[PDB]
C-alpha cells in the first residue's frame, strides 16, 4: 500500500500570507509522465472537494490562489493569498496504485488578534434536578487563540474526571472559538455543597477569571 | 473505433439558441478531471445532436458548444 | 445535473450487516465512471474501500476483502456498499464518489455523506433543559440521547447570529449530550430534533 505522509498536521496562517502543505509518498506516484496525485479541500459537515488533479492542474471553478507542484514522491499545495474561505482541512490522495490512499490531512487555522472569552455559568435546571442528576455548564464565548483552560471548583474543592469540554470550529466571520464545559454531579452531591465556580485561563485575561453562583437566586 | 451517432452525450443537454457561440473545435463531454459539462448549445443545429463516441468518451460535433 | 446521494440506517448493532445506498442522478452508472465508497473515521482519516466500474467490475481494499461487496442496481441507477458484519471500529461517515475512467482518476463527484454509528446502545430521545440567564447568554442543554446527530435552531431559524451549537460529547453512560447557546441584549425558544427517536421539542428559556 502506498503510504502518504502529510506535513504539517496543523498550520496557523494570517490573512494574505502564503500557506504551503506538503505530501510525501512511500513510493513513486508517476505513471507515463503523469503525477497521479490529487488535492482536496474539506470544510466541516461537507464532503471533500477537488482542488488540484494530476498534482498541478487547478480544477474548474477553483480560485487562482491555489496551486500545486511536485513529482515522483514529493508534492506541495500552495495557497496565496490565504483568504477567510480557505479555513479547512486539506488532503492529498494518490491514484497510482490500488488501494487508493489519502494523507492524514492538514488542518488550516487562521491567525487573528487576541480575544478574551466572555465567561458564563449556568446552574442546573431544577427540571433536570427532578430527573435525579445535575449538570453545571460553563460557556467561553468568542475567544482566540484556541488554547483555554477550564477548571471547576466545588466550595473551592478542585474537581477532576467529572467534566467534559467541547469547542466549536473557528468562526467564519470573526475567527473566534467557543467552549462549553459540563460538570455532571449526582443531585445528592449537588445539594450537599454551596458555591459552584468556573475558573477560565486564557491569553486574553490578565489572570484566570472565575464566574460563580450559590444555590438560590 | 470512432463512431458517428446522433444522440446526446451522457449527462448532457443541448439547447438550440441564437445566443450560442459559433462552430469551433470538437470538444469532449467530460473535462480533463472527468467532470461532465452538463449544458451545451448550438445556433442552428438539429436534434438529436451530432456526437462522436471515442475511446475516451463522448465528443460533440463542431456546431455544439458549451453554454457558458 | 450529476448528483450522488447516500442513504442508510444510521445506527447498526455490532456483528450485524450493513448496506448503504448511493443513488446517482443525471448520469447512467453503466457509462464512463468508476463508483467508489470512501469512509472517514473520527479523527478524519479517509479510507478508500472499493469501487464498481460501469462494466460491473469490482475492486476492493485488501483491508476489507473478507466482508465487503459493492453491488449495483442498473434499473434504479444505484450502487451499494455491502458489509457482511460490522464492528464498533466501522463507525464513520460513509461517502460515495466517482472518477472518470480516461483521466488521472481524481474523485470529481462526492455525495453529501451519511453518518453510521455501530453500538450496542439503544436509541433514546433527548431531554431538553433550559440554560437561563449588557450582553446576556442563554441556551438549551440537550442531554441523554443516542445515537447522533441532533439539530438545534432558535425561534424556527429566525435567530441565527450569535448562535453556537457545540459538538456532542459521549458521556460515560454511553449516551450523548450537547448544548446550544446564543448571546443577546439583556421570546427565545430552541428547536431540537433527534430524528432517530422522532423527537421534536420546543423549549422556552427565560430567566428566573
Amino acid at each position: 500500500e502506498i503510504v502518504l505522509t502529510q506535513s504539517p498536521a496543523s498550520l496557523a496562517v494570517s490573512l494574505g500570507q502564503r500557506a504551503t502543505i506538503s505530501c510525501r509518498a512511500s513510493e513513486s506516484v508517476e505513471y507515463s509522465g503523469t503525477s497521479l496525485m490529487h488535492w482536496y479541500q474539506q470544510k466541516p459537515g461537507q464532503p471533500p472537494k477537488l482542488l488540484i488533479y494530476a498534482a498541478s492542474n487547478v480544477e474548474s471553478g477553483v480560485p487562482a490562489r491555489f496551486s500545486g507542484s511536485g513529482s515522483g514522491t514529493d508534492f506541495s499545495l500552495n495557497i496565496h493569498p490565504v483568504e477567510e474561505d480557505d479555513i479547512a482541512m486539506y488532503f492529498c490522495q494518490q491514484s497510482r496504485k490500488v488501494p487508493y490512499t489519502f494523507g492524514g490531512g492538514t488542518k488550516l487555522e487562521l491567525k487573528r488578534t487576541v480575544a478574551a472569552p466572555s465567561v458564563f455559568i449556568f446552574p442546573p435546571s431544577d427540571e433536570q434536578l427532578k430527573s435525579g442528576t445535575a449538570s453545571v455548564v460553563c460557556l467561553l464565548n468568542n475567544f482566540y487563540p484556541r488554547e483555554a483552560k477550564v477548571q471547576w471548583k466545588v466550595d473551592n474543592a478542585l474537581q477532576s474526571g467529572n467534566s467534559q469540554e467541547s469547542v466549536t470550529e473557528q468562526d467564519s466571520k470573526d475567527s473566534t472559538y467557543s467552549l462549553s464545559s459540563t460538570l455532571t454531579l449526582s443531585k445528592a452531591d449537588y445539594e450537599k455543597h454551596k458555591v459552584y465556580a468556573c475558573e477560565v485561563t486564557h491569553q486574553g485575561l490578565s489572570s484566570p477569571v472565575t464566574k460563580s453562583f450559590n444555590r438560590g437566586e | 473505433e470512432l463512431e458517428i451517432r446522433f444522440e446526446e452525450c451522457p449527462g448532457t443537454k443541448v439547447h438550440v439558441e441564437e445566443t450560442c457561440g459559433t462552430r469551433g473545435p470538437s470538444l469532449r463531454s467530460t473535462t480533463a478531471s472527468g467532470r461532465v459539462i452538463e449544458e451545451w448549445c448550438c445556433r442552428e443545429c438539429t436534434m438529436p445532436p451530432l456526437s462522436f463516441r471515442a475511446k475516451d468518451g463522448c465528443w460533440y460535433g463542431m456546431e455544439i458548444r458549451p453554454r457558458k | 445535473e450529476v448528483k450522488l446521494q447516500e442513504s442508510g440506517p444510521g445506527l447498526v448493532r455490532p456483528s450485524q450487516s450493513l448496506s448503504l445506498t448511493c443513488s446517482v442522478t443525471g448520469y447512467s452508472i453503466t457509462s464512463g465512471y468508476y463508483w467508489n465508497w470512501i469512509r472517514q473515521f473520527p479523527g478524519n482519516k479517509l479510507e478508500w474501500m472499493g469501487y464498481i466500474s460501469y462494466d460491473g467490475r469490482s475492486n476492493y481494499n485488501p483491508s476489507l476483502k473478507n466482508r465487503i461487496s459493492i453491488t449495483r442496481d442498473t434499473s434504479k441507477n444505484q450502487f451499494f456498499l455491502k458489509l457482511n458484519f460490522v464492528t464498533t471500529e466501522d463507525t464513520a461517515t460513509y461517502y460515495c464518489a466517482s472518477f472518470y475512467y480516461y483521466t488521472s482518476r481524481p474523485l470529481v463527484y462526492w455525495g453529501q455523506g451519511t453518518l453510521l454509528t455501530v453500538s450496542s446502545a439503544s436509541t433514546k430521545g433527548p431531554s431538553v433543559f433550559p440554560l437561563a440567564p449588557g450582553t446576556a447568554a442563554l441556551g438549551c442543554l440537550v442531554k441523554d440521547y443516542f445515537p447522533e446527530p441532533v439539530t438545534v435552531s432558535w425561534n424556527s431559524g429566525a435567530l441565527t447570529s450569535g448562535v453556537h451549537t457545540f459538538p456532542a460529547v459521549l458521556q460515560s453512560s454511553g449516551l450523548y449530550s450537547l448544548s446550544s447557546v446564543v448571546t443577546v441584549p439583556s421570546t427565545y425558544i430552541c428547536n431540537v430534533n433527534h430524528k432517530p427517536s422522532n423527537t421534536k421539542v420546543d423549549k422556552k428559556v427565560e430567566p428566573k
